[PDB]
């Protein structure tokens, strides 16, 4: 077979929340990717090799003359010289700092690594911050893979789009790609007639939730939030409105404090 | 053999950024330190928020053990507020729960640990027909020589393409003094590592049906939960079909494998034990009562498990003498605080970002062979039975237990219980809306004034979140995680941790690729943005 592009995953300040979301791909499933579409050549989750054996491979992967695609989980923590995370004893800002730069493409994947996520928000103990922010001084521009964690459709897609084209596809004002961020989830949503109509459930006890009518009153961030959620769902079955719950604008900067209270509008 | 140190860092196959340091002599490990190399903040970051948010935040402690935060904490601001959910909504909760532990398991042993005992290049040098007979043996699934090739073949062509992806510098390569198994047998295994990519898809949507998507749920509310879809007869088949398929795999595929391998590596009952026990009980059918749930709280000291003592929330303290936090006070989590002080490796006698729980001042595992022991002890028939048939099947005693060897095990005992009653569960469900209750929410209030706790046993232990509530606010909100008991640093008596002691003795047979460290702390599954949040 042809030889496969090489993929380096790295983790920072994660939950691995958004590795997992890669572990649901489906059509192509997870291990088509990895033995026919791609080179995984790094990623702690599930890779055979532990500690300099690890490290090893993370410096064989990078200094590749094929190059290399790097995908990156979690925010860098940059308080205190960036002590709040490391990895073989290495600070991950200086990790990424180092990696990043001779990436051929970067995609930062989930929420925290393209603008902060969890451990940013508010007071923002570890100074965690997205991968362009923390590496715009080293010119690194990841393409940004938003949500918590986000759509795996959309990370394959973006994927794709790059091997094929060789280079990222449209982005909107966050780095996004437009083909899958284009849209509120508001706009997509079923309750939309609801909404339009002011017909909002005013508890989730209420007869109008069970109904399905508008969850606005009860916090809803979907008129606020880009996300594709409505359209492809998520393990091919539901997403949060259609489980009777509001979207928490988990694709949005900064979300966790600016759409907080989340049962508040 | 080998004398002096190992450091694993990072530790692969498990969730976030561990450091195991150890110092070997003779070939065998004197001595251990667990090291948890990043800090995120949640609790700090929670201060003064709105207690219904907490869940919201609580759940991106871990996306492995997804749900269980949130659980955990609409469970503690649930009783923070005094509300009563509805049955419906105990159910429903429970039933996402049990699906998060077969989905965890599986992953956990194919995924994360089997890459410690399988050789999966040696499966290139098997016979197919053979392993299949072999595979067939084991299991009422009958496994062809045909499939065996399938996989065989897609491997060959992977290796010989010379892009071992993440199977580069494995400690497998070329063989190994500690892996034993046949080429037969990690054909079968390598093939079951490959359906279990595809099945646990399957686990984790049944989630998704009742939850909304998985990872991350989001249907929970204080009261109750949002679902109304989950009463519809539609969404309980789609839950039901996966659910059923799940549960064959774990009967037909899990436990046989586990136990094949389990027979390979019978000396692994000579390592890797610990002597104290914690678990908090799990499946309620009274929020109110640990002592309805399905497995039942305890605690056991030194092996004495004829003497359960019952579990008493007031005995729980986090040391941080040892940890990166100011101070050295061990504190209830009703009084708990979180003051980050870092001091570089063994900067000030500290080396980890966990803190380190103890119970009437003991180091507690807890997990899968705490909750499955403990229940055992307390009769529980269902977990009787599995245990007593695996022993059986293994032709070991109940000693064996104590070990890597038997904490792999009780994770799949636990997997094969949960399996069966969330059978039990969904029938129950079945017949609550069969009678005419289709409600899932209760109204309820937020006092200006109130403390909480709700307990979670998870699928790597007792997991507990503590809310005090000031000015209708969040003005305190600890966190205390499985892997925190399990795999925190030592405590202000200087008591090693559960994970820490169970390296002591060790065999290393090569320092450069050291398996056998491996082997025993992946027996734990390590979560490490659980321990730390
Ligand atoms: S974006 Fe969300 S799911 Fe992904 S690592 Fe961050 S907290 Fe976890
Ligand atoms: S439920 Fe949310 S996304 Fe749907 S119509 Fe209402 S506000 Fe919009
Ligand atoms: S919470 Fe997130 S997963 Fe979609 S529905 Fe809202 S953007
Ligand atoms: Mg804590």
């Amino acid at each position: 077979g042809p030889r496969r592009p090489s993929v380096v995953y790295l983790h920072n300040a994660e939950c691995t929340g958004c590795s997992e979301s890669v572990l649901r791909a489906f059509e192509p499933y997870i291990d088509t990717l990895i033995l026919d579409t791609l080179s995984l050549d790094y990623h702690e989750t599930i890779m055979a090799a532990a500690g300099d054996a690890a490290e090893a491979a993370l410096e064989q992967a990078v200094n590749s003359p094929h190059g290399f695609i790097a995908v990156v989980e979690g925010g860098i923590p940059t308080a205190a010289n960036g002590i709040y995370g490391k990895v073989a004893n290495h600070t991950m800002l200086d990790i990424c700092s180092r990696i990043l730069p001779k990436a051929q493409a970067v995609i930062a994947y989930g929420t925290c690594a393209t603008f902060g996520g969890v451990q940013a928000a508010k007071p923002n103990p570890t100074g965690a911050k997205g991968v362009n922010d923390a590496l715009k001084h080293l010119g690194v521009k990841a393409i940004n893979i938003a949500g918590c964690p986000p759509n795996p459709y959309n990370l394959v897609g973006t994927i794709v789009y790059y091997l094929k084209n060789k280079a990222a596809p449209e982005l909107d004002s966050l780095n996004r790609p437009t083909m899958f961020f284009g849209q509120t989830v508001h706009e997509q949503c079923p309750r939309l007639p609801h909404f339009d109509a002011g017909e909002f459930a005013p508890s989730f006890e209420s007869e109008e939730a069970r109904k399905g009518w508008c969850l606005y009153e009860l916090g809803c961030k979907g008129p606020v939030t880009m996300n594709n959620c409505p359209k492809i769902k998520f393990n091919q079955t539901n997403w949060p409105v259609d489980a009777g719950h509001p979207c928490i604008g988990c694709s949005e900067p900064d979300f966790w404090d600016a759409m907080t209270p989340f049962y508040q509008n | 053999s080998y004398s002096g140190p190992i450091v694993v860092d990072p530790v692969t196959r498990i969730e976030g950024h561990l450091r195991i340091e150890v110092e070997v002599e003779n070939g065998k490990v004197k001595n251990a330190y667990s090291s948890s190399t990043l800090f995120r903040g949640l609790e700090i970051i929670l201060k003064g928020r709105d207690p219904r948010d907490a869940q919201h935040f609580t759940q991106r402690t871990c996306g492995v053990c997804t749900y269980t935060h949130a659980l955990a904490s609409t469970r503690c601001v649930d009783n923070a507020v005094g509300v009563h959910i509805p049955k419906n909504a105990t159910y429903i909760r429970n039933l996402v729960l049990g699906a998060q532990y077969l989905h965890d398991h599986i992953v956990h042993f194919y995924h994360l640990h089997a890459l410690d005992f399988v050789d999966v290049t040696a499966a290139l040098k098997a016979d197919p027909a053979k392993a299949a007979k072999v595979a067939s043996s084991i299991s009422p699934r009958k496994t062809t020589a045909a499939d065996l090739k399938a996989v065989q073949d897609k491997l060959k062509t992977f290796v010989e393409s010379g892009q071992l992806g993440p199977f580069t510098n494995a400690y497998f390569l070329g063989g190994h003094p500690a892996y034993y198994l046949d080429p037969e047998t990690n054909l079968i295994a390598t093939a079951h590592y490959l359906e279990a990519l595809r099945l646990q898809v399957k686990a984790a949507r049944a989630m998704a049906v009742f939850g909304a998507k998985n990872p991350h749920t989001q249907f929970t509310v204080v009261g109750g939960v949002t679902c109304y879809d989950a009463l519809t007869p539609q969404r309980i088949a789609e839950f039901e079909a996966l659910w059923k398929e799940t549960k064959a795999f774990v009967d037909e595929v899990y436990i046989p494998d586990l136990l094949v391998v389990a027979a390979a590596y019978k000396d692994w009952t000579q390592y890797g034990g610990t002597d104290n026990f914690i678990t908090f009980g799990e499946f309620p059918k009274d929020e109110y009562d640990l002592n309805s749930r399905f497995f039942k709280p305890g605690v056991v000291f030194k092996r004495d498990f004829k003497n359960i003592k019952p579990f008493d929330k007031m005995q729980i303290e986090e040391h941080v003498r040892h940890s990166w936090y100011e101070g050295a006070e061990a504190r209830h989590p009703w009084k708990g605080q979180t003051q980050p002080k870092y001091t570089d490796l063994h900067g000030d006698d500290r080396y980890s970002w966990m803190k380190a729980p103890r119970y009437m001042g003991e180091p507690m595992e807890t997990g899968p062979l705490a909750q499955v022991l403990i229940a055992y002890s307390q009769g529980h028939p269902k977990v009787k039975a599995v245990t007593d048939a695996v022993l059986a099947k293994l032709g070991v005693g109940p000693e064996a237990l104590f070990s890597t060897l038997g904490r792999t095990a009780a994770r799949g005992i636990e997997t094969a219980v949960i399996a069966e009653y969330v059978g039990v569960m969904l029938q129950e469900y079945k017949d609550n809306i069969a009678k005419g209750d289709n409600v899932i929410c209760a109204p309820w209030e937020m006092p200006k004034q109130a403390e909480g706790v709700g307990f979670v046993n998870a699928p790597r232990g007792g997991l507990s979140h503590w809310i005090r509530i000031e000015d209708g606010k969040i003005g305190n909100f600890q966190l205390v995680v499985p892997s925190t008991w399990t795999l925190g640093p030592r405590c202000d008596k200087n008591k090693l941790s559960p994970v820490e002691a169970s390296l002591i003795g060790t065999p290393v047979a090569d320092a450069k690729r050291p398996v056998e460290i491996l082997r025993t702390v992946h027996s734990f599954d390590p979560c490490i943005a659980c321990g730390v949040h």
